[PDB]
Order: structure tokens, then sequence, then C-alpha cells
């Protein structure tokens, strides 16, 4: 996937690694090397108009 | 499964009326059939 990663205040638990929203998607997910919890933010996106 | 929690007070004995969730404590991956169930006490009667 792609997005932007940033330190999240979730307070994820020991035995928990990935993170869902309402939906069925990935919303923050733990680094497996430093064991570090991050937050997975869509990428810029939206509509234009002319 | 695993969860511990202090109970008020000493009253009759019966499981406290409350929602307490428990978190996992190990996950022993492990395959055996079993039917059956005893449970270890201390005797500690001396």
């Amino acid at each position: 996937g792609t997005g932007v990663l940033t330190e999240s205040n979730k307070k994820f638990l020991p035995f928990q690694q990935f993170g869902r929203d309402i939906a069925d998607t990935t919303d923050a997910v733990r680094d497996p090397q430093t064991l570090e919890i991050l937050d997975i933010t869509p990428c810029s996106f939206g509509g234009v108009s002319v | 499964y695993s969860k511990h929690t202090p109970i008020i007070v000493r009253e009759p004995e019966d499981l406290p009326q409350g929602f307490s969730a428990l978190e996992p404590l190990v996950d022993l991956p492990i395959g055996i059939n079993i039917t059956r169930f005893q449970t270890l006490l201390a005797l500690h009667r001396s």
C-alpha cells in the first residue's frame, strides 16, 4: 500500500499488531523491527473541477 | 487467556457481576486431543 506514516498515539496492546478502522482497512501497523506503532493515513487525493 | 482483578469485599462466594475483558497471555502452538481437565492445587496443609 501507499500513504503517510505518522507516530500514532493509539494505545496498542502488547499482543496487538494491526489496527483497522470501521472498514476492513489497515489504519495502523506496528513496526516489526523497532516495535513502533505507526498510523497509515492515505496519500493526498481529492477531486478536480474546471 | 488470563486476567487478574482484585475484588472489593469478601462477600458470600459468588462471581462478581461485572464486565472484565481477558487479554491473551500465551498461544502455545501444540496439538493434543483434550477431553478432560483437572486442576492442580497446592496442599500446604502442614
